[PDB]
């Protein structure tokens, strides 16, 4: 009985067939500095059920249509009812056309409108972006429709399943270039009413979703290539970026990635061209618009001269991720936002596969484990987590839709899909994947459709046998939150599962239909030899001889952490794994060498092993040369450093880390020919970066020596930076720490003239490493000056200063003191008080510091705390948990480091 | 979308 | 009508003639750990006026006399009245003997008592002192009567004018030594009631004051010498101290100092022997008991191997000071405590003369200027100051008497007496001094008696002419507080005086009978040539051509700062003095090179010159080799460092000081033959100490180099410390700052085994120089542990940590956090919250820090703040004054240092 | 006395 225009979901009575859309951005503002765009559209739709109302989305559009807000016509010889009135309903973002009679099923109608909106600098819908070319401020027009902003650019049935073809036309200044999803139909032609403008028409899109449309007017230039099949590939950027060669790496990898996916998906790339564009400051990162993918510049462009290898890794993975969607997400589209996790989780997994194809020597696939698996496990091991799936009827408003785009959706999505591919086998997974894409091309699906297609492939073969249906298995991993710890007693081979929470005193109140039991694929290795695969059924406890060991035998579960779970053992089997790692580490796969560390520190947090057992698992690192296990140790120990770097625990901690890292430092010293040439592949470059960072930050004299020499050498010849980009962040930081105002002032001058964001970021970060109080305070004083520190870098800089053990009280005092830069930083920018608060309070671990934080909060009465309001409550609760952890752990940890630092 | 999405 | 026993001053009706006193300390406590002494005394006194009451002092004595508390007899054939009753009146510290009839004028009486008191560890009266000899705890008995504690050891007429002879006997364990003012009469004899004890009788003292008595029972040993006139000189100390040779320097200087004073005073040393004794932890410093001077050990003993030159200076000056009193104070005694300033001020001046005699190459006399003159001017340039003189009738209670012993009495006393000697001439001063001592030997005086004798010498010659009587001149300097700034306009030769206050907004409410006008002796030098002497009369303004300059001429007043005043000039004459100092500094006496600095920074504080003019007066220091002017700069600038060392001002400040000190550092480097041999005389050694300290603390790479090399060398050979004691405090501190836990732990081990207080102090101080937060916090954690840091060193150590710019917030947090070590540190020791508060809050100069301090004070409700209660109010007011000064000065000072650091 | 006196 509620009126349909007060419901958030569209009626199903009318479905779109095709749209004409003409947009005209005005890149010169009016007298008051208002920028607008104008548009005209015609939507052709079909009546499925009789209705006397048309409901279509519209947001922030003013209508200038002759008569009512629309004109309505019948297609062919269909009669059309007269319009009664048109109204806009802001809450549900609709244009509502009330008719004097009913539309008729089977008939098609055309609805024409003319409209205009602000071309705002708001990164939503059709919007403007401003950037500098030297003396000059440039302004371009571009789009971001995802999720519910297509309706902010033209009236449309703005739900992803309501697919249609689109004929786009841009009217633009005649010396600019216009781009959209499809190629232009031909040359631009002059606008007859004013030939300073031109008209660019684009070929008709395939049937597609509104959230994937894009159109862009700019001065950008491209580098290009024509693939063997005739697909034109272009990378677009600012003219100066193109001329500097910054588009080349993206161009290099794009062809191979597209080829890999066409093969992987058993489906031709569905469009005639691929454009990718680098936009200055695009806050969303990247967006997979079909045929015209947008990226933040620094994510797509690459400067070999000044960029690190991790930087390069980001380019190729971000590209692989977006290109993945050109089939999965765009060709076959999930019917509703509640299934976003499947689209984003799938892309978040297969980005590693596409990237690996482009860079096959880098072993990129391994990176999903620290990058996504352990990352998301940190938040999925909380009582406040949520299942991957959400009922569709609970996801209605644009705010509810936006909440779907979180860590769980992307990273747990990737993790469980990777698991599924693995227990299926890739070949079988790819077979059902192809079957799904072929059956649903240009249509819409739910996750159940993918499971059904995977089930079809399973049922068509005899080799891979499952303990249940694909759906029943995946239901355990998608309908309930969290994941299990699998615990093995190797004396008996008994194996158990329970819902893993980091906080052992947590009360879980979200109920599960499965009582937090999973069906779990368990690979295992015994004395370095793969064993037969095992499935744990939906039981708390089971037994198998696979997990039963002889006294000199060791067993280890979840090879390469393909399964979304963590593993604990009895202490004896732990000691055996330890012995192995100490005596021949190569017998255990590198990812599992990392797993042992990752898992045991989490288990210690949850009180399932002693903290000393986790520490014991780092003892092998003195002989470890590879990236991942060292990364596991460093990630798991940053909290220890945060908690203890002001205490008597720190001496022995640093001493221990120096001992462990010295042989690695030495190794690279020789391997790199005295640091003159980098290791060859990515993982080894990453290992070297970490080794140097660890050596320097823990006070290894030989690392300090290297940093001073290199920075001294740079200062004596500023135009020839002798420091490879991989090593800059450490070398800069350590040399600044060791030096005084000469190094600091030099780095400041370098910062002030840096042209490249990444180099500027490293300098800003390294400037916070000074051990002079006065330089840190002077630096803090600069953070609020937009002439010296960009406002968008202010909080990040303060946090870097806070990270310095000496800068901790300076930053904290500065923040409390200047808190009333909130009455000048909520309505004129965001700032991010939230991140600032977290950063500056991160160390707090005493009742004394807790009392201070409470007293600061007592500037309540007015001022409040805007967008980090509770980023302050979180700080109080975090500090309490820190006080408690430090109290339980201080003694034990102290004595362990003393005991193990020689 | 990838990065900061809504 | 008030009863005389309720008045604080004794009657004048009875005067003592002579005393017998026998004291017996019991160095073994009873079962409950109570130590006592027993005594018996007989006082013979004469009746001047009839009275039926005897009032004598007694404090904390229990009487065990047969009958009443005393027995009273007539001398010779005098009848005596019967006693009615005896009572003790605690408030006024009297024993009151009420008689049944009157004593008769002209008659002598003997009053006998037997008594006992606690031999407490309270440093007052006859008291015990505990110290270790290895495994063993030793206990000795010693005395401190000054001011009103003779009455705590035996009943006596305990006022300094009531002089008498004393026959002392000590009853003591037979294997210990007994000492008193006079030599023993002969060998000790066994106590017949228990021959484990012996009896030592001493020769009769001269007529003397009760506050100068002493007697000591100990295991101490001596080194000795017999002077040419037969006076036996001995230095007494712990057996181990004597055997290590620590008594030798004191012995070396004592003979020459006694000879100098006998000549200076034109009066033979009035006793047959001189004993001086080094007591462990004697909190009063030194006490001039006639024939038996007591010192804190570390003030009398000297270890050449480990002691600095400043250390040596302290020994010889402290000895000269105490020996000075053996005539001035002890032979002629001021009648009442209100004239304490004359006794202590005189000794505080002539200590430099006696010491100079013993060390004639050291130029010690100059040291009174920074040591006493400018020191006391800091507190005498306050509205809250007080005149040297106090009416005798306002000084009654023991607390009122104790207030006489302050900085004004000692240091302004010294300053004005030095002035007086100078304008008289030493020869004439010495003539009246002799006349005074000869006229009043064994009697009592007031300051007016000295003036009268000086006037007699003036009147007996024709050379020195004064503008008024000695008394009228000295009245200006003794009856009103403070001192004038003398201001000269050299264009006209106009000269003015006004009462100088550091705070130009201060209201002076203490009235002066002279309207804060003085009669002022003014020496002057013009273009490096002495001019005729001038006296400014009691006028605000005068004119003389002595002070009128030609445009290229300069004039400078108060040669060697013999006058107790500061001097300002017009800017032109300042610039001329500056030019001179830059072009040939040697034309201006070294003390005046310092004066220009001292005076101008004070004038800047009081807003009489710009702060940049004071700074301008340091520009000459790059060519200055001598101690004093550099000391003036360093003293005047420590506040600038305190205020600015966390701010953007510090870089340019350090840069400026590096520039100024480098040529001096270089000079000593060559002069000392690469730091292998010290400069010859004291002032140059002091200059070298300061140069190194300044170079190192301001970051001169060559100083840091030296410190690291020397400490590295020490660490490689711990038993052979290669660092001369003069340089240790800097070298230790800088090397610890540069290093990490290796240097810190090494210095900590050295501290834990140090046998010598002075070396332990330097280590404790240097340990606070670490630039590692964690080491400073670990160190702070040690301060409350008596096993690691003596309680008496706790607050001092925390303050050293606070002095470290990095240790500032750590110490402040520690103090606030641990403040509830007040409910464990007021009744079990003092601690000195006062000094702690001052030290930790010293830096505060922002509204933010002021708010923190207020919030800390808000742990008011209970706990309070004991003995530093207001040392907290002072902190609030000081911080406000700091906020204000920093606000007015920051910009100007910043730009001056930038401008002058090249 | 000299030093800390009363
Ligand atoms: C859309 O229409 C609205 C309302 O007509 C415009 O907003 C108004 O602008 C006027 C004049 O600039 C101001 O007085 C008001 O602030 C606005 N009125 C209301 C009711 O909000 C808006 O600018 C139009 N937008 C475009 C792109 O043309
Ligand atoms: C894009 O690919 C090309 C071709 O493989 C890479 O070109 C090489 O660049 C390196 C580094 O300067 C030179 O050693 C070679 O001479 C180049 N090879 C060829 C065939 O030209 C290029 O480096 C790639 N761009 C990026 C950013 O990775
Ligand atoms: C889709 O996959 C199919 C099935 O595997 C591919 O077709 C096979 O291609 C190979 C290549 O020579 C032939 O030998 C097989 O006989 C083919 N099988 C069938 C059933 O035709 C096909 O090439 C893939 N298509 C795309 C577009 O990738
Ligand atoms: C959403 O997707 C479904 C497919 O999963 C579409 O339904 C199919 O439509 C095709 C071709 O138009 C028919 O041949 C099939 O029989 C349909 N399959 C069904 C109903 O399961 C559906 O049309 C899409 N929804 C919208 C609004 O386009
Ligand atoms: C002096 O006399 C007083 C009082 O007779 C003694 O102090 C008393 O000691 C007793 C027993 O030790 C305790 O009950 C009390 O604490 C004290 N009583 C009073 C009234 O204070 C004191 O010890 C005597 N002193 C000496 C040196 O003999
Ligand atoms: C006490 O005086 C003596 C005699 O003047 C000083 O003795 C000299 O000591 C130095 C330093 O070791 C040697 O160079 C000389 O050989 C000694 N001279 C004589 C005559 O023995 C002694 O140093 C003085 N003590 C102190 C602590 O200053
Ligand atoms: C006290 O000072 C007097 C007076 O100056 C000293 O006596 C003089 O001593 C010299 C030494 O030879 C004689 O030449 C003079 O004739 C003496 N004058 C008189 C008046 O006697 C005396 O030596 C000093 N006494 C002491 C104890 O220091
Ligand atoms: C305090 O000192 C004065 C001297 O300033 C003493 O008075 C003198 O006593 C002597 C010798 O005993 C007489 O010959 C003088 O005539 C006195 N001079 C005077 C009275 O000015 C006085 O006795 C001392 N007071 C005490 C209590 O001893
Ligand atoms: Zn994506
Ligand atoms: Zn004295």
């Amino acid at each position: 009985q509620s009126k349909p225009w007060n419901r958030y979901r569209l009626p199903t009575t009318l479905l779109p067939d095709s749209y004409n859309v003409t947009l005209r951005p005005y890149l010169t503002p009016n007298a008051d500095g208002l920028y607008i765009f104008k548009g005209k559209s015609i939507v052709r739709f079909l009546c499925q059920e009789p209705t006397d109302v048309i409901i279509i989305h519209s947001k922030k559009l003013n209508y200038t249509t002759q008569g009512h807000m629309v004109v309505l016509r019948g297609v062919g010889d269909s009669q059309v009812p007269e319009i009664d009135r048109t109204e806009l309903v802001e809450l549900t973002e609709y244009l509502v056309v009330h008719l004097k009679g009913s539309l008729q099923p089977g008939h098609m109608y055309e609805m024409e409108s003319e409209f205009q909106g602000e071309l705002a600098d708001d990164l939503a819908g059709f919007y403007r972006s401003e950037y500098m070319e030297g003396n000059v401020k440039k302004v371009l027009a571009t789009t971001q429709m995802q999720s519910t902003d297509a309706r902010k650019s033209f009236p449309c049935f703005d739900e992803p399943a309501m697919k249609a073809t689109f004929n786009i036309t841009l009217i633009h200044p005649n010396n600019l270039t216009a781009l959209s999803n499809m190629p232009p139909k031909g040359s631009s032609t002059p606008l007859a009413e004013d030939p300073n403008w031109s008209v660019t028409e684009f070929e008709t899109t395939p049937v597609m979703s509104t959230y994937l449309l894009a159109y862009i007017v700019s001065e950008f230039q491209s580098v290009n290539e024509t693939a063997q099949n005739g697909v034109l590939i272009r990378i677009w950027a600012r003219p100066n970026a193109i001329a500097e060669g910054h588009g080349m790496y993206a161009l290099n990898v794009t062809g191979p990635i597209l080829n890999f996916f066409a093969n992987h998906y058993n489906t031709s790339y569905p469009l005639p061209k691929s454009d990718q564009i680098a936009l200055p400051d695009f806050n969303a990162g990247a967006m997979e618009n079909w045929g015209l993918v947008t990226y933040r510049e620094n994510a797509l462009l690459f400067d070999p001269q000044s960029s690190s290898i991790s930087n390069k890794e980001r380019v190729v993975t971000v590209i692989a991720h977006e290109l993945a969607h050109q089939w999965f997400g765009n060709l076959v589209t999930l019917a509703w936002w509640n299934d976003l996790w499947l689209n984003e989780g799938f892309a978040s997994y297969v980005e590693y596969l596409g990237a690996d194809h482009a860079e096959p020597t880098w072993n990129l696939k391994d990176l999903i484990v620290p990058g996504d698996v352990y990352r998301v496990m940190a938040v999925d091991a909380l009582a406040s987590s949520h299942p991957l799936t959400t009922p569709a009827e609970e996801v209605n408003t644009p705010a509810q839709i936006s909440e779907m785009f979180d860590s769980i959706s992307y990273s747990k999505g990737a993790s469980v899909i990777r698991m599924l591919s693995n227990f299926l086998t890739e070949d079988l997974f790819k077979e059902g994947l192809a079957s799904y894409l072929h059956a649903f091309a240009y249509q819409n699906t739910t996750y159940l459709d993918l499971w059904e297609h995977l089930q079809k492939a399973v049922d068509a073969q005899t080799s891979i046998r499952l303990p249940d249906t694909v759906r029943a298995i995946m239901d355990r991993w998608t309908l309930q939150m969290g994941f299990p710890v699998i615990t093995v007693d190797t004396k008996t081979g008994n194996i158990s599962q329970k819902h893993f929470l980091l906080d052992s005193e947590s009360n879980v109140t979200r109920s599960s239909a499965f009582d937090y039991l999973w069906i779990v694929p368990i690979s295992s290795i015994k004395n370095g030899v793969m064993q037969d695969h095992y499935w744990l059924r939906d039981v708390s406890q089971a037994q198998n001889d696979l997990f039963k060991t002889a006294s000199d035998d060791w067993v280890l579960l979840n090879v390469n952490v393909t399964g979304y779970f963590q593993v604990n053992y009895d202490e004896d089997n732990w000691r055996m794994i330890q012995h192995q790692l100490q005596t021949n580490l190569s017998v255990i796969p590198v990812i599992n060498r990392a797993q042992v560390i990752y898992d045991s520190f989490n288990l210690a947090t949850a009180h399932m092993v002693p903290v000393t057992l986790a520490l014991d698992n780092t003892l092998f690192l003195n002989g470890e040369k590879e990236y991942m296990p060292w990364q596991a140790a460093l990630s798991s120990l940053s909290y220890f450093s945060l908690m203890f770097d002001r205490s008597e625990v720190y001496g022995p901690m640093k001493k221990y880390l120096r001992k462990q890292v010295e042989p690695l430092f030495q190794h690279f010293e020789t391997l790199t020919k005295n640091w003159t040439e980098r290791p060859e592949n990515l993982m080894d470059q990453y290992s070297e970066i970490n080794a140097i960072s660890t050596a320097c930050s823990n006070g290894l004299p030989q690392c300090e020596n290297l940093a001073k020499t290199l920075f001294d050498q740079w200062m004596s010849d500023p135009e020839n930076n002798p420091i490879h980009p991989n090593l800059r962040s450490t070398i800069y930081c350590n040399a600044i720490a060791q030096g005084g105002q000469d190094q600091w002032d030099f780095a400041w001058g370098q910062l002030q003239q840096a042209q490249l964001v990444n180099e500027a970021d490293k300098l800003r970060s390294a400037l916070a490493c000074s051990n002079e109080v006065w330089l840190l305070n002077r630096y803090l004083g600069y953070t609020l000056n937009p002439d010296l520190i960009r406002k968008q870098d202010a909080t990040s800089t303060i946090n870097s200063i806070a990270s310095n053990v000496i800068g901790q009280p300076l930053a904290w005092d500065f923040v409390q003191s200047n808190w009333k830069k909130l009455f000048q930083d909520y309505g004129g920018g965001s700032f991010s008080f939230s991140n600032l608060i977290q950063g500056v309070t991160r160390r707090f671990s005493s009742e004394f510091e807790l009392q201070q934080l409470e007293q600061f909060k007592k500037n309540n009465m007015d001022v409040g705390f805007g967008s980090g309001t509770r980023a302050l409550e979180q700080a109080l609760e975090k500090t309490k948990a820190n006080i408690k952890w430090v109290k339980e752990n201080k003694e034990v940890v102290l004595n362990w480091f003393i005991e193990h630092s020689s | 979308c990838n990065g900061r999405c809504g």
